[PDB]
């Protein structure tokens, strides 16, 4: 329960710290919304570019 | 005239904190960018009842845009010459990376201004922006010249 | 100059789903009709304020008209001869059972329409009625030559 | 202007409670219909020394009427179209059963009136009738199209 | 408690049933206001015509 | 003055469901909103407020902010048999009370400030039946020592 448990807390931190962190990285990029970045392919959860 | 003119005919909404505007809810280039901190209703129904979380980094909300207004709102410009862009509290021009304007634009009240071309094209939005000696700076949400949406402070900025 | 200046004093009342008008609770005879499928408040404290359930089989809404609207609340004649009967969006005249009307009258964000004559005597209210060949159908709700109220739907009706 | 010169004429009679009009004590089709909640002494010795009984289902009083008045008492049709019947306070119409007037019209001190024809033939004499939009209603006391002495009322009527 | 089932079955059954058809029959009638038709006497439990 | 002075004074009205039934109206720094007349009002400064009971007298209080500060409704305790205007008309007697003419409306007016041509508020409308020929006024109003009082004939009206 103890394995278990660090691996909720080593979930939910990594929730936060990807989630936040995929939640940024867009807000940064989609807000312009056209932003001609294809490194995208740096989170792959949050998705869908304009083509460019 | 046209920092007025054009600038009474665009869809800003002001953000009234029981009655008081406190700053400018604005609809940019489809999504709409609230100054989060500044809080309270708005007079849009399709504006005033929706959800947003957080740019908290930014300190902004977000998309929540519906449809109808799709198809006009605010496009623009994601890079900016040093030009003379204007909103109701005057114009702005700044030759590097910022924004400043003549002392006495008002800080509180204000932040939530879209920053227009005499074209009409959105390159920032205010936050604050301390006065420098003789004039008063802008802090601001903007884009890089890549594109990529940023914040550019000055040191010491403004209540909203 | 029936079919907007008389129609403009009728007290029936558009449905903003959040600002956009997708029907009109029109108050006639009494009791009110709210399309029921058209959602949203509407333009009077004693029209939004008033909670109601369904007239499923016909779509429809009711009332409760509080005793501060009614009374001239489109009184009419629950019967129709084929007479010219006229709103914002035109007239219609048909000989047996129907209404339609010249193509592109508009259905959506319009059924609620009371169908009023040049008298005013409301005679239906506007529920679709899809293109037949020229001419753009009705369908409505009306009333039976006994009064009986009736729906009347051709094929394929349109929305609200 | 028969709503007011045609009235003013007939032997109608107000009720006085200690000098105060609370209603009209009417003298119609042979007998007298004196409203039973209005309360007071009434104009005519032929009828204020007159004893009567309850009709408290209707909430009149009747006649006896002497035989003095008598050979002229507001005689009528006991049904009616849908008329233009006037009085005091202007006129009325409705088109199947009810009664309805604009709004103003005044229900406290007025209930008692004879509800005449143009011609000056009473088909109801007046129960009050809420305000209920910007006209104003009217219950009454009338006449089924067979005869029959009926009261009409809508919901939550006025006193007298 | 099944025979006291069925009865509450036939209980709400019976309810929407009449409920419903007691909101139908009405709604053609209590909606022309006038409407004359006195053959309110099939339900009883909508009531009070126009006097017609 | 009855309506010049009044028109440019900061009341504010108690809409019930869109229906007026009192003025709230900012004196001296506390805003004295008739507690009985309820609803919201045409002002977020004061409608936003949340605001407890002076059940005694019937009303509620301020708390009203610091933009309206610095301008509201300055006025004096005392009053001489003066002739104090408002909306509905102008009021004067001579000891201890107020009265006007006929039909100022007690329903949907109680609320009113009570002020001098001069505009200084010695009183709030409560209400007050008609007295024969004229019409009474409770109020509240201050003492000639200042004491905040609620002057009130038999039988007072509704707001």
């Amino acid at each position: 329960c103890t394995c278990v448990a660090i691996i909720m807390v080593s979930c939910v931190t990594s929730v936060w710290l990807l989630c936040r962190t995929r939640n940024l990285c867009i807000t940064p990029y989609k807000l312009a919304p056209n932003a001609q970045v294809p490194i995208l392919l740096a989170l792959l959860c949050c998705i869908k570019p304009t083509r460019a | 005239q046209r920092m007025c003119m054009k600038l009474e005919s665009d869809k800003t909404f002001p953000i009234m904190l029981n009655g008081q505007v406190n700053g400018y809810a604005c609809v940019v280039g489809g999504r709409v960018f609230k100054p989060l901190h500044v809080e309270g209703r708005i007079d849009n129904e399709q504006l005033a009842a929706i959800k947003l979380k957080k740019a908290s980094i930014y300190d902004l909300e977000y998309g929540d845009v519906p449809q109808c207004m799709k198809s006009d709102t605010l496009q623009y410009t994601s890079d900016k010459p040093p030009g003379f862009y204007n909103w109701h509290h005057g114009a702005v021009q700044y030759e590097n990376n910022r924004f400043t304007v003549p002392r006495g634009v008002g800080g509180k009240g204000d932040s939530g201004r879209p920053i227009l071309d005499n074209k009409g094209r959105v390159v920032a939005i205010v936050l604050g922006g301390v006065n420098e000696g003789s004039r008063t700076a802008l802090s601001v949400v903007t884009w890089n010249q890549k594109g990529v949406t940023v914040k550019d402070t000055p040191e010491g900025s403004e209540p909203w």
